[PDB]
């Protein structure tokens, strides 16, 4: 069969899972004067599911 | 998380739609053709909450709205306007003829077979979405599509939304400036829904906004596009402390708790504290104990009825700008001390004060001015019942002898269910009575 | 060996904490990333007591951020001393209680307290000896009065022997927020009377005399007031921190304070307060501190002191001074002021002396006062309560979300009866 | 090996097929010609040096059609005897291409059979499309899907089938043509997918929003169901479905196999940009009662069993997810014998557009295929409007005449009426 | 001298230990080539277990890779470290199963048993004494669930004395990926429950809440969860390939978690999981390792832990530490909640240390439990079985293969006996 890349491989995140690096880093951000928040690929889900 | 529904029935509700969403445009920087420029999205792509769009894509946003109006002339100037490319192409919803100032059309013979291609909409809406916090309705009662459908509609959402606010900005009719001959029909028949289904109702009248921009504005010639584009800045005042966050937040859960008594009782005024033009602005000292006098003047009411008249039982005040937490605090002795007005004996604490950092948006080619501070005052009163009280004298003056009564008769309602409105409207009479006493 | 373990509830209590913790970890000299950076050696002889020890030299606090909204964590992390904090430990809702105690303590804490207990009794076991637990609330709101309150009913139940640090805020007299605030503050009063073991009374328009009258700042921040929260809450366990003349650790000062277990409510009061144009000019002297501690509108708390009498005070002072100079100053108070201390309890003060003063400032001094006065306060939130339960209004909101009218009349019952406790003693 | 023969019977056939191929040429980069500039087995053979022809065979007794293909733009890519006419066609007549006229053609049609079976080394299943409206999509499709399970024995016959709709029907005789292939196609098939023109043709008025759409955009989409069944088999994913996997997985009883198809976003170019399509919205779009290919109601049936056929950028988790909150949904409704009823496969490769299509680019695609107690209904009807014209024998004599015997139409009927008396009772509570 | 000789069945099996030996090989430094680049010496000297010699340094897996269609077998091949395989050993059939469990286990599987029982003896007498066979498979499939339990059939009545290791991922109760999964289990646990000697259960939900919540991975798809079931996987035998202050093998693995030869499903899950974010704060030691290893969150499969009391239960650690510690720290456990494990086993905690941790780790440890709670698992598979064959439904496709609906009634009796024995240990 054709080989495809596996689409869930994108995230930063899982590229070194079950590893202890302490040095990764979380970034924010601020939407024009509303409230700073953490930046994640899909953060929205981790924060408040859906529904 | 926090997000609200804007829903927009009928005529009005489509002209304060088109101002209200021209001014979340321009606080969140959204282009009218639905993009951020490349500058404000170069950070996280990530869209945790955004109260009035979703996130679509890449760079692409989509109000959370559907407009719904049985009349197609009215939605296709929004879908040929300049915001053609921002609204979602299906959430603009239109029919094939409108109700006619008809509260039988609206609610039993036409509008009952686009309310299901509404609902539809609201789904998809509703699991797109996280964290649902109120619905918004902008309707005239006036009107057969603001009456009509606006019951229908808002039937459905009480029993498909079980618990759901649903905070409901309503045009009631005029007791001099008003445009239309069934004015008392629509309005007492709209009372019988909006009375258990709304959770809060915001009253807004026609002349009194008019008395504001003849008098504030020194405009001598007002339309409609003049007084939408300022309803709608009460509207996102109202809203502010969601999308932006300020020392005391006030949510739009936090509205019901601390502003209705009774859940009856549940029609508010509105008022709007710093309404000067931009020639007047820069000589005139908006202070904050200056805006919070002038926001419970009887002339700053955007309903026609005098404050001295009823007793005030709660008032929310909605701070923006550059405001310390403390001269709202020196602001609010001030309007307590004072005599004019009257707090009811049985609330001692009677001011929810809520502050946001962020000033008020101008429209480019807007007729008020930037100013550092506002004041978005809402406030339950006694003063209420006169409003609806006028409109059961004129009601009744007509079903005497049953005149316009065989249009409603003949589109599906029966002769009874007008008696029915006119006993709850009655019955909210004397609600309003037992509580201001004391 | 003694450890605390902070709790942060609502909008009032994540602020409050977080200006708490930006002046608690200075003072060690913990950065905002957790590294030691102090220049002297007692700083890390007790960083235990606020801080756990991490891979890297790293120092997190032994903090659990709670709330119903999800702003207020963005308003957390985000702010100053923000990143300090354990991601594990921001746990939170959804929707906000929108200040209803009974959606925060019936409704919307049974899918949280059971969330906020498991942070909890992950922090206390890996301690090794609680001394004992710190909360900072609201009793205004309903995020940090209905759940907060609901947090320490399910806490005393599982460590009893622990003690209870209550730093909460309450409805003010003069001028206020929220229009539901009686009933609010009258149902966290009457659970915290039984649970909380001594508890600090907080009110905004009291500091807000501070801030305008002593301090003199023309236009005070909303955190300004939050520092003088937090100097003071750094104060209560300054002698637990560093060494000291006189050891007086929390239990020490909870046994000395209340005569009988139902009286745990004090009035707290900070003593170096200057304006920066005066900083100069004044000479800090224990007779200086001394004339600002007992002065009425020094203290936190809208109960005049010159109304009740003073059932019994502690202080607790901060830098290099004197043992007799303290001890013949608080014998100089109660001989020229005895009727405003209570008679059948001699030597009412009970004073500490600890070396370490805190940054800034060489000598500072931290007065807490369980006084009679404080019954004003109690019975003016009462009143209030009593004009809006008699016609039901703002009644069904909290009847909503499961609780009955009986548990209002049962809040008047304790209330009542406090204020009914503390007039006993005035006479 | 992997390999699957599709055949194709009738005017609905060719043409579907002539839609089917052109995007399955598409998918794998097969030029018009038949040259391509590993995956393309399961359709293709792969012929001499870098040329292919189609595992598949058109069929038609009426020769225009055929003859529209041997003309058409694809002239160089079937073998020219592949595409099979006759002399006249069955008329809208069950018992011509059954009897008289089907007989002359059905052995040439078995021959090549065999010819494309013994080419491929494994076979998993025989595609079929026919519409049952017709004469020789019924008649003919009835003859050699008899053949078919007696010469290729245990051997799938994947059945895709247009059935008339309540309203919208193009000719008298259908229900009296639909009945009689019921009968043959009830034990012969193996899996039966329905397809409705009605159903469809709402699709692309409400969905695709065009106001004159004609039977070529129709069979565009169908080639995108037909595609995304199969499209495990051509490319490789997290979970492949294979066509044995379909059979087992969907069908509990072996009289109950008629099922309902389902492809969820159905998205315009200007309705792309302004959608935010994700899994969670296509799962609740899939099971929208308006997006089934098939006239009916699910509201008043019973989902059996359903399949899930994902092909795009899909994560195992939001495919899992949805269906936790689909099987939370109460307007739908699962049978209660059947509580794990959720079959899922994942495809990565993405679905592709035809250059003058309606169909916009989309990230993630499901095509959803479930089997119903609302399929009933569609057999309601057809009853209904044939045991309507039998009542006083009209339209029989054209029948009888051309070799049929007339207790025919009573079996068949019998049939039927047991049929019905089967979806009600598998679908009553125990 | 003791070795493991490992089988792959079906989609997930393949795919399963395609990342096992990913993360073997990385651990003892076999290149994607095959080759050996190891910087220690720890590492070349137990290679037997997992690895044959070959010429030229190659190593080559004792990996029997074994299904029903093609398909499968060349994304194995093609993905990273998928080249380190024997082609010889990559036994497939062309039809495909279906997941139909009676056409794997009678039909097209018996065709097939032959040529793979030809490739398991050529590595079992190629190689000196072996320790057991591993085999990784699923339950609600039918390629390797119906072949899988009859190779494990075969493979018992051949060699009788040897171990036997199954990672079998179990139906979910939430989710589903195909529509029979209560016939292949049910069907699949009779054959396991005699043959096979210690099961592992996995479960896909709890994995999925393992990234989720703990992890706070947004987006992991199968790539990952494999990553989690591959530490797990060599968790289990660190203690054959490495030394360690306490060896314990797979015997004795056995031995100990077994008290009666049908207490043999546990359940399973790896200790130190903190998200990428907040490593930092999460210091490493063992204290703070025992509480997330006996997590009920931790537990990869569907059991909840806290439902059922412990059995017998066994830590696999792994790394730098002290015995004197992890020994307190395991009768703290039995201590701190004694209603949790069972009354009649005193010590229900068997501790073995290996002093080589895992790679990017400095410590780890491994948790298999057995208590009562798997029989939640066992039996809403048990009910889902009997709503669908009192109906008969999906029946016609599995008795048209040979196998009777007696068989379904012997395996249904089973699976209600096996849930009977839990229940009366619980009590
Ligand atoms: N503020 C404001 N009010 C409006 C506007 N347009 C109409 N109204 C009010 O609406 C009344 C007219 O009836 P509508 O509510 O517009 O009628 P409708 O809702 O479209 O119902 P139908 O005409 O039957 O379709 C007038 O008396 C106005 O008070 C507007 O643009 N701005
Ligand atoms: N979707 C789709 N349906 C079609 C198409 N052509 C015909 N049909 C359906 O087929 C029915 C007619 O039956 P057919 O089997 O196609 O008739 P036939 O194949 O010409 O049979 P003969 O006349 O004997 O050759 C019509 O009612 C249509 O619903 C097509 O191109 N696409
Ligand atoms: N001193 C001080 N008071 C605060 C702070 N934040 C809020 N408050 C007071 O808390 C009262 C309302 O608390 P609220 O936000 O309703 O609490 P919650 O809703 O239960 O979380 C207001 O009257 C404020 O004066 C703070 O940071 N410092
Ligand atoms: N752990 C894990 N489980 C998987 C994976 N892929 C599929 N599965 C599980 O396998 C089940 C489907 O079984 P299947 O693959 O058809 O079995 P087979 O026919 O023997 O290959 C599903 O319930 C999945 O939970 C994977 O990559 N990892
Ligand atoms: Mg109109
Ligand atoms: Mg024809």
């Amino acid at each position: 069969r054709r080989q495809l890349h596996t689409p869930g491989d994108a995230d930063p995140a899982k590229e070194a899972l079950l590893t202890w690096k302490p040095e990764m880093r979380v970034g924010q951000f601020v939407k024009n004067g509303g409230l700073a928040q953490e930046n994640r690929v899909r953060g929205h889900t981790l924060r408040a599911t859906a529904g | 998380m926090r997000e609200v529904i804007s829903i927009h029935i009928g005529q009005a509700g489509i002209q304060v739609g088109n101002a209200c969403w021209e001014l979340y445009c321009l606080e969140h920087g959204i282009q009218p053709d639905g993009q951020m420029p490349s500058d404000k999205t170069i950070g996280g792509g990530d869209d945790a909450f955004n109260t009035f769009f979703s996130e679509t894509g890449a760079g692409k946003h989509v109000p959370r709205c559907i407009f719904l109006d049985l009349e197609p002339t009215v939605v296709d100037e929004v879908r040929t306007g300049t915001y053609r490319q921002l609204f979602h192409p299906e959430q603009l919803i239109s029919g094939k003829e409108d109700a006619a100032n008809n509260f039988a059309r609206g609610h039993y013979t036409i509008g009952k077979e686009i309310v299901d291609l509404a609902l539809d909409r609201i789904r998809k809406l509703a699991d797109n979405c996280t964290g649902l916090q109120g619905f918004l309705v902008f309707n005239a009662v006036g009107g057969g599509t603001g009456s009509g459908l606006g019951s229908l509609l808002l039937e459905r959402l009480s029993v498909d939304y079980g618990k759901k606010s649903k905070l409901g900005f309503t045009v009631y009719p005029s007791p001099q400036v008003s445009t239309a001959v069934v004015e008392p029909y629509n309005s007492v028949l709209s009372t019988h829904s909006l009375l258990e289904h709304t959770d809060v109702a915001v009253m807004l009248d026609n002349e009194a906004i008019y008395d504001i921009c003849r008098r504030s504005l020194d405009i001598e010639r007002p339309t409609y596009t003049n007084l939408n584009r300022l309803i709608a800045q009460v509207i996102s005042s109202l809203t502010a402390s969601l999308r932006f966050d300020g020392a005391l937040n006030v949510d739009i859960t936090e509205f019901q708790t601390n502003l209705v008594p009774y859940p009856r009782i549940h029609f508010m005024l509105s008022s709007y504290a710093p309404i000067i033009s931009a020639e007047k602005a820069y000589h005139e000292q908006l202070s904050v104990a200056e805006i919070t006098n002038a926001a419970f003047e009887p002339a700053s009411m955007m309903v026609k009825c005098d404050p001295r008249h009823g007793k005030y039982m709660a008032c929310c005040l909605m701070y923006r700008g550059d405001v310390v937490p403390k001269d709202v605090n020196a602001s609010v002795a001030t309007i307590k001390t004072k005599r004019t007005i009257q707090f009811v004996d049985w609330c001692p604490t009677g001011f929810k004060c809520g502050i946001n950092y962020q000033p008020p948006t101008v429209v480019p080619g807007g007729d008020l001015a930037k100013v550092q501070r506002a004041v978005c005052m809402i406030s339950n009163s006694t003063a209420i019942g006169e409003i609806f009280s006028r409109l059961d004298h004129k009601f009744d003056l007509m079903y005497a002898k049953r005149a316009f009564v065989h249009w409603y008769v003949g589109e599906g309602m029966e002769e009874g269910e007008f008696s029915e409105a006119r006993e709850d409207l009655a019955a909210l009479e004397k609600d309003f009575e037992e509580v201001g006493a004391e | 060996m003694r450890e605390i373990v902070h709790i942060q509830g609502g909008q009032c209590g994540n602020q409050i904490g977080a200006k708490f913790w930006e002046v608690v970890s200075d003072e060690h000299g913990i950065d905002p990333t957790g590294t030691y950076h102090g220049d002297s050696d007692l700083q890390l002889e007790r960083i235990n007591v606020y801080f756990n020890e991490a891979t890297g030299g790293r120092y997190v606090p032994r903090a659990i951020l709670m709330d119903l909204e999800p702003g207020t964590m963005d308003s957390v992390r985000s702010g100053p001393y923000g990143q300090i904090f354990r991601p594990d430990n921001f746990v939170f809702g959804q929707t906000g209680a929108g200040n209803n105690w009974a959606k925060g303590h019936y409704t919307e804490g049974a899918e949280l307290i059971d969330s906020v207990l498991d942070v909890v009794r992950k922090e206390a076991e890996s301690c090794d000896c609680l001394q004992g637990f710190q909360v900072c609330h609201s009793l205004g709101g309903g995020t940090g009065s209905g759940m907060g309150t609901l947090l320490i009913s399910k806490i005393r139940e599982e460590y009893p022997d622990r003690m209870m640090l209550t730093f909460s805020v309450v409805p003010s007299p003069k001028v206020s927020d929220t229009v539901v605030e009686p009933y609010n503050a009258t149902l966290s009063v009457h659970q915290l009377v039984e649970n909380a073991d001594e508890c600090m009374v907080l009110d905004n328009e009291a500091l807000y005399d501070i801030c305008f009258r002593t301090l003199k700042l023309t236009t005070p921040t909303f955190g300004d007031l939050n520092h003088l929260i937090s100097a003071v809450m750094s104060g209560i366990t300054c002698c637990l921190r560093f060494p000291g003349q006189l050891n007086a650790d929390l239990r020490k000062l909870a046994v000395n304070l209340i005569p009988f277990p139902r009286l745990h409510f004090f009035m707290v009061g900070f003593t170096p307060l200057t304006s920066r144009g005066s900083q100069q000019y004044r000479a800090l002297t224990v007779p200086e501190l001394t004339q600002q501690m007992w002065d009425a509108k020094n203290m936190m708390c809208a109960a005049d002191p010159r109304h009740g009498r003073y059932l019994t005070a502690s202080a607790l002072f901060r830098g290099r001074m004197s043992t007799k100079e303290v001890d013949e100053q608080m014998l100089n108070v109660q001989n020229k002021n005895s009727s405003y201390f209570v008679e059948w309890i001699p030597n009412n003060v009970k004073s500490s002396v600890c070396d370490i003063p805190p940054k800034g400032l060489k000598m500072s001094a931290t007065f807490i006062g369980n006084s009679t006065a404080i019954q004003e306060m109690f019975k003016r939130v009462s009143e209030q309560f009593t004009a809006m339960f008699r016609r039901k209004a703002f009644l069904h909101w909290y009847t909503g979300e499961g609780m009955d009218e009986m548990e209002f009349t049962e809040a008047e019952s304790n209330m009542n009866d406090l204020v009914s406790e503390y007039q006993q003693y005035q006479d």
